[PDB]
């Protein structure tokens, strides 16, 4: 299929993640709390990140109970490559919480040459009235973290999280969060 | 005595009306040299700065209107003794960018006035600065840079003795504001166009003159290794292939003195021009009383066969151009006991029951205007 | 997929940029403003552009108001290269403001050997009746820009955006323009 | 002078802050309708002051001297009064306008409208101290949003 | 398009009338020092006068006007805490002549 | 098609086996029974297998009779491997039966460096009362069994396969088995 | 996406071109007249070119008027190279006249290895009741060429062009035409 299938609607840039400085070369992951706003790298951090403050971010980091659809994007970046030698390989992971007892909702596994574009939804349904508070202690409430492990940081350069709600994205309530600092888009160059 | 001040009608939120005296926002003189010549711009700039240093009756309310309902109206007004004449024109556009084209083709797209002051002595039109809606406000069309240009359309036949002065009155009316939005359906009944397809000139004299102009109206007009458009006419362009009731304005921009008896019709470029049946096709004669300098014609769709085609490419030569054209040719002569051409002014203002027909993949460049 | 998937309708060639000539070789970008027609490389100039006068770009650059969807596509023409040794990257990015405060609009990312095309929509709607005047300093309004960046300049040649109105489009107002310079389309050889 | 254009949130230092109603009006690229505002007199009713609101744009000076001849309210408050509300109906804005604009954005060049509050007469009081209004734009009627936000991070100061 | 002038509305000779927003001709500052007195003379001056560097929406209309028919409202506007008071007085006259009188009585 | 589609729903993983460990290198297969929830390589075991057990795969494995769609999804994940040598192929086999009588019900062929994703359905339906009992001696039924065969067990590591259930699904009596194993599931790293 | 969409109907093969023979090896392009049935390569000929005659063919090349649409599908075959040093790209345009003023009506850009499909409709609507006579002096009227630009003769074998009527293809009037040459199809081997 050389067509390429039509994209649309805007779907702005929420957090993204840069894998260890050479000469790192182990497989490492990050994952992100895509409902609270967290980047979290394995330990062995110098997973370069960064979290923005789109309109959605700051909605999804301010609303307190939330029912809906949310739809995301992940780009994947990479180092420059001879696409003779590349191996690398990312791993997507979007589970409902990191205990090692919960399984995954959703799994992919992607694998081509500096760049890959991966698109899946997946919705918001809580015990409130359809509502969900995040991870809250009442009903043994939880979030939405996405899990990507770059099989060869020298190859695979940065994770991008893209979101977008769905028109039936619903909200209620608020959070005091502390001030949000200014977090400008890093430039391409 | 002591009263509540909220309640008072401080916060009229109403548009301004009234009688044209108290209506009155800003008086404007433009002045005619008495050599002026086509092409000459008069006076070009932003429909705000008019009213500068202005104090009528309705200036602040103008200012300060949050939300202006009714249109604008220019008034004009100039008269020149009745053996010689010119072509004035005031027109509106909602923006300009750049070293802007102020031809008379690429201003009159949107709003203009047009008048001949050796045949009219006033002449005035009201319009909407805000073409998507139905209404407007001093501080929008300010920001949004509105342009208000005036130009010599057609210079004096025969030159005033003194520079000449025309006043411009801007008032506000009563009419309501409304939209005048393009869109991509493939019939219409009424395609507004404006397209300026000429200034026709014709020397006086015992001789025979053919006039051609073509109908496949795509692109622009043409210029020196570039060419003009404007909104409506690369609107247009957006067909392939189109068809309609033709409407035209053909203005006397000559001095009423410069006498001539010009016929329209519909033909195909390879007449020559000293065929000599021209009238064996249908056509309209043109004669104008010395007062008159306004005529429309109408070209139904029985005048058409098929569709053709909106652009040719430019490098189409007349004996194989396959597109009708309108043609305006000198019945008798031109003549006259002062010197000077019979020129015309001639505007496709739209066309009613437009027909567009497949995308136009487009041609680059124009024929000359 | 083997089988590809049916393309249509007519989508006319707007503006094209070609990269820095040998032996430029850092990652190098341009960027495009759709809506008035402007080409801007990041100041290593000598990418050479083009733009055209195809109906399309006659309508965008005199319509003063405009109201609807247009059809992208853009067609990634690169140099003659062994595909093993392929390394190129194009990053896209579709924003309204070219400030770094403003977030992306859309972000995309590819990479493929030679040649590859990629296809989204993206919708013009206003405040003054849906209608919007690129950047008219009136409601603080804006543009559309469609920043690419190249990441080898020697295995990527040029970018080519293609246009299209979208049935809906509707326009309002005319801006004077000074004349259009003839620009017949540089052939493909 | 207030900005109407209230996406983003109170500007703080090299930071933000926003809570979950304003964070959800900035989904909209422009927006509109009837505003309802809620002036509270903070400070004690010996300091007295007339106050007149209005809405106008950005470049107005400080001392033009024609506020009142834009449509406006004059407010005063009695003893024991202490809250007014503000009505801004849908004809006092010709178009909408921008959720949110560059931070950078000099007064002179902001296109979106501003909340005025000007001093009619002067502030007194046989007591020292300033007269403080407190003001909060409870919602808005016949709202409308237009487009969506791509975003522009941060905001003016409060 | 071309029109008979002399027909148009612009011999309007009615009064001014309308909202208080566009009925509104004239503003005026007068300063209380905070040690006035009484018998303190605050602002005197020809009514015309007030309408000097004004702009407000009917102060062209109140100046063009040849024979205006309502009448002129003045308000003022001031106040202070409740432990304190005075007592303004605003006055008008059909003239004056010479060093005269300001006081309450005349 | 850079441009990709979106996924969406849970999927939760089932069963997941890897091939067996250096210098093993023959084409090896092993076939998992989706419904009863059993992994069985050829022999050459040591082809290291797992059956987790997320809601879905306990309701297959009590549930008596089942008459629906089951979707799944089929992740393989491959060894590090420079592109160019890559010569993996994966064949996929679904049948309900392996006798050699028995013709497949249908079949895959895939063949791409490092990861991979198959996905298909296929519906469930029996004698009963459109139910069916795994592999009942009573109207001769039947199973659903996934054959997969990797072509090269030192580049193709582990097959991970994913279900979920069409909301279709139904199931009628209850299987007494003995107790579940706690199998928390294998992390990434 | 391994998985393929299907395809369907009768598309005829219409007119084939191959590349000039070893050693040429410049960029070569051969242009289709679509609607009059005429091949015409650059100048640097030796493009081997054929015409069939399949219904469609004929109907095309003697039906005067014509309105409605056509289906094509681009077959591009290559010679036998090692995909590993592959660097050819086909560039594909779609046009109404071959003036260089005039602008494209569609353009594709592929490059993959060995051999590649592309899909693509256009539709014919003329001055005469939506019936178009090909490039008839009449209005000017004109006719649908497809360009395609062979990047590596030696690399991109030949061009093949199947076609096939949409049901709302319509005709009318009839053409004298000179006999149709006997052009049965080269066969594959």
């Amino acid at each position: 299929g050389p067509v390429c299938a039509e994209a649309s609607d805007v779907y702005s840039p929420c957090m993204i993640a840069s894998t260890p400085p050479a000469p790192f070369s182990d497989v490492t992951a990050v994952t992100f709390d895509l409902i609270n706003g967290k980047i979290t790298p394995v330990g062995d951090d110098n997973w370069n990140t960064h979290i923005y403050n789109p309109p959605i971010m700051n909605v999804l980091r301010t609303a307190a109970w939330k029912s809906g659809t949310i739809h995301v994007q992940l780009n994947v970046r990479g180092a420059g490559v001879k696409r003779a030698d590349w191996d690398g390989q990312v791993f997507v992971y979007l589970r409902q919480s990191m205990n090692p007892e919960s399984y995954d909702a959703r799994t992919f596994v992607i694998s081509q040459p500096g760049s890959a574009m991966l698109n899946f939804s997946f919705d918001i349904i809580g015990p409130n009235s359809g509502f969900e508070f995040a991870e809250s202690p009442w009903a043994n409430q939880t979030t939405w973290y996405l899990e990507c492990v770059a099989t060869n940081p020298r190859q695979i350069q940065q994770f991008e999280v893209n979101m977008r709600f769905d028109p039936n994205f619903r909200v209620a309530g608020n959070i005091l969060m502390p001030p949000f600092p200014l977090s400008t888009e890093t430039p391409p160059l | 005595m002591e009263q509540n001040l909220f309640a008072l009608s401080l916060d009229d939120t109403s548009s301004v009306r009234g009688s044209l005296l108290d209506t009155k926002f800003a008086q404007t003189r433009v002045l005619l040299s008495k050599a002026m010549a086509g092409g000459d711009v008069l006076l070009d700039e932003y429909l705000y700065d008019v009213v500068n240093g202005q104090d009528f009756r309705a200036t602040v309310a103008f200012l300060r209107t949050h939300v202006i309902t009714g249109k604008i109206k220019v008034t004009a007004t100039t008269n020149i003794s009745d053996n010689s004449g010119c072509c004035l024109m005031l027109a509106i556009n909602s923006g300009v960018r750049g070293k802007y084209s102020t031809d008379v083709y690429t201003i009159c797209s949107q709003d203009s006035m047009t008048w001949n002051p050796g045949c009219k002595k006033n002449f005035s039109f009201t319009f909407n600065p805000n073409p998507c809606g139905d209404s407007w406000s001093a501080e929008m069309i300010s920001r949004s840079r509105v342009r208000m240009t005036v130009i010599c359309v057609s210079g004096w036949t025969l030159s005033p003795t003194t520079d000449v002065i025309a006043k411009l009155d801007w008032s506000i009316v009563n009419e309501k504001c409304e939209p005048t939005i393009y869109h991509l359906a493939d019939c219409q009944n009424w395609l507004p166009l404006n397209r300026w397809m000429g200034k026709l000139t014709f020397p006086q004299g015992v001789t025979s003159e053919v006039r051609r102009m073509p109908l496949s109206i795509g692109g622009g007009a043409g210029a020196t290794q570039a060419f003009l458009a404007n909104m409506p006419n690369s609107w247009i362009s957006m067909w392939r292939y189109f068809r309609g009731e033709l409407h035209f304005e053909v203005t006397k921009m000559s001095s009423p003195y410069i006498k001539a008896t010009v016929t329209f019709l519909i033909a195909f470029g390879n007449l020559s021009d000293a065929f000599g049946f021209y009238e064996s096709f249908p056509h309209r004669i043109v004669q104008f009383a010395e007062v008159e300098e306004k005529c429309t014609l109408v070209f139904s769709q029985q005048e058409f066969v098929t569709a053709w085609s909106t652009q040719v490419n430019p490098r189409t030569t007349l004996e194989a151009d396959g597109c009708p054209y309108l043609y305006a040719i000198i019945h008798d002569s031109t003549t006259g006991t002062i010197s000077g051409d019979f020129n015309l002014g001639v505007k496709l203002v739209g066309i009613k029951d437009f027909c567009g027909i497949g995308s136009n993949p487009g041609i680059d460049g124009s024929r000359l205007l």
